[PDB]
RNA sequence: AACGAGACUCUGGCAUGCUAACUAGUUACGCGACCCCCGAGCGGUCGGCGUCCCCCAACUUCUUAGAGGGACAAGUGGCGU
């Protein structure tokens, strides 16, 4: 029985920890982005001492960082700011080469094109906006979109067909033909405001998730709803794994890994017990994101900690 | 210091619950933000007082009814409790028993069944 | 405020008048009083929903 | 329901984030010049002192002043019908 356990945790933060990046060519990097106006660069010594120390503490934004996602080559770092910019950094230095400027509003999410040639983003402002990375913005979809806040926005792994996916605030999901820039599908259902979306490596989903409490699946070429996974209080963030044919979820307090063959939880992950007096005792969890193994997952709690957990038999 | 919200903090904080119940979650910096989209709040003082005490109806909220708001999703629930309760398919039944002076009460209103009779202890109460 | 000069010393009259907030005009001013929060609420929020999915 | 209280307006405290500056600068060197060996060196070079002179160099940390951000009894523990 494949089954995760509490391998070890990570500290050193000052507020939420909000978003965790991996990426295969480094497999002892870890980029994870905070609340307190700054991202920080890990250095993973595996042993179980601290299971990992602080590296390098980037610096520079007025207020907090929603999205991090890393290059292609593990090189640079792109990250977008409720200030409304968004940060292209330098793993190696630190020094922003260059920056993003345009949206009226907070940046809720950022993503970055596998061939690193088109960056997308969606904002507090209700408007999906692509972009070179010179920092021209190359074009904004004010039609067409959301009516309410484009929480987050997701580039797709296809082979040859560029599409985009998005959810919003207004409760839809909304699959987008680039090049054309124009409205393929929608995705209706989802009573509540949406938190994530995020598609399998291949593409073929998106497990959505937000104030419904449930996951849906969804068709990229065929266009149906797949079926729905129950996961109780909300979901913060979903993620598919690399390696296997796995979906873990990030509901309130504690997470959910789903089989998708006969649609069945693996297990629960949860965290130890405290006496604490109070309605909810435990800390959230923010978001999670899998290794490149598909060995191990990180997932940042709400008290300034990221937790690591590991497969085991 | 004070620190007592005033009226006119503690009426705005009760409407915005009423009509906006789903957006408003639980933490402060995220409640700031939609009570600035929804209502016209004329100044940055004021709107942070004002979803400072959203916060606080919420986490309350979250526990049972509070006597000021009234949303949907909890009327329903006490629309039902009125509509029937788990406790009986039965009546509470007509198979009762009762004593003496009653019997009497009946025999000039022309009952015969379904009774009993236990004479109560022989002087008023002490 | 003003004078009135009459055959008994001077009388004096003062009046004060409360503008009516003219949204952008020009009757009164903009930037309505401070303490003037008001909410707006729309509609046709209609929940009927099982997962169908469009498509253009 | 109205006034007063409060809200409000100015000011003080924080931004190595933005806007941008020979009527504010700094760092660099293009400099060069003065002076001392004051240290490697010798005295130059390596350096040290400069409200000494420059730059059609790079930038905005210090200066100036505009737009936004930030604090809410918001988080945690007690006392509160
Ligand atoms: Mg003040
Ligand atoms: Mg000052
Ligand atoms: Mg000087
Ligand atoms: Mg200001
Ligand atoms: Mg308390």
């Amino acid at each position: 029985t494949e089954q995760m356990t509490l391998r070890g945790t990570l500290k050193g933060h000052n507020g939420w920890v909000t978003q965790i990046a991996t990426t295969p060519q480094f497999p002892d990097m870890i980029l994870s982005a905070s609340r307190d106006k700054t991202i920080i660069m890990w250095k993973l010594t595996r042993d179980e001492t601290n299971y990992g120390i602080p590296q390098r503490a980037l610096r520079g934004h007025s207020h907090f960082v929603s999205d991090v996602v890393i290059s292609s080559d593990g090189q640079f770092a792109l990250s977008g700011s409720w200030d409304g910019t968004l940060r292209l950094w330098d793993l190696t230095t630190g020094t922003t080469t260059r920056r993003f400027v345009g949206h009226t509003k907070d940046v809720l999410s950022v993503a970055f094109s596998s061939d690193n040639r088109q960056i997308v983003s969606g904002s507090r402002d209700k408007t999906i906006k692509l972009w070179n990375t010179l920092g021209v913005c190359k074009y904004t979809v004010q039609d067409e979109s959301h009516s309410e806040w484009v929480s987050c926005v997701r580039f797709s792994p296809n082979s040859s067909n560029p599409i985009i996916v998005s959810c919003g605030w207004d409760k839809l999901v909304k699959v987008w033909n680039l090049a054309n820039c124009k409205l393929k599908t929608n995705h209706i259902g989802h009573t509540g405001y949406l938190n994530t979306v995020t598609v399998s490596p291949d593409g073929s989903l998106c497990a959505s998730g937000g104030k419904d409490g449930q996951a849906m699946l969804w068709d990229l070429n065929e266009g149906k709803h797949l079926y729905t996974l129950d996961g109780g209080d909300i979901i913060n963030a979903l993620c598919f794994s690399p390696n296997r044919y796995w979906l873990c979820a990030a509901t309130g307090p504690s997470i959910k890994i789903w089989d998708l063959e006969g649609k069945i939880i693996v297990d629960e992950l949860k965290q130890e017990v405290i006496s604490t007096s109070s309605k909810a005792e435990p800390p959230q969890c923010t978001s999670l994101a899998w290794s490149a193994d598909g060995q191990t997952l990180f997932a940042g709690y709400t008290d300034n900690l990221v937790r690591v957990w590991q497969v085991t038999i | 210091m004070g620190r007592v919200r005033t009226k006119t903090v503690k009426k705005a904080a009760r409407v915005i619950i009423e009509k906006y119940y789903t957006r408003l979650g639980n933490d402060f910096h995220t409640n700031k933000r939609v009570c600035e989209e929804i209502a016209i709040i004329p100044s940055k003082k004021l709107r942070n007082k004002i979803a400072g005490y959203v916060t606080h109806l919420m986490k309350r909220i979250q526990r049972g009814p509070v006597r000021g708001i009234s949303i949907k999703l909890q009327e329903e629930e006490r629309e039902r409790r009125d509509n029937y309760v788990p406790e009986v398919s039965a009546l509470d039944q007509e198979i009762i028993e009762v004593d003496p002076d009653t019997k009497e009460m009946l025999k000039l209103l022309d009952f015969g069944s379904l009774s009993n009779l236990q004479v109560t202890q022989p002087t008023v109460g002490m | 405020v003003r004078h009135v000069l009459l055959r008994q010393g001077v009388l004096g009259i003062k009046v004060k008048i409360m503008l009516p907030w003219d949204p952008s005009g020009k009757i009164g001013p903009k930037k309505p009083l401070p303490d003037h929060v008001s909410i707006v609420e729309p509609k046709d929020e209609i929940l009927p929903t099982t997962p169908i999915s469009e498509q253009k």
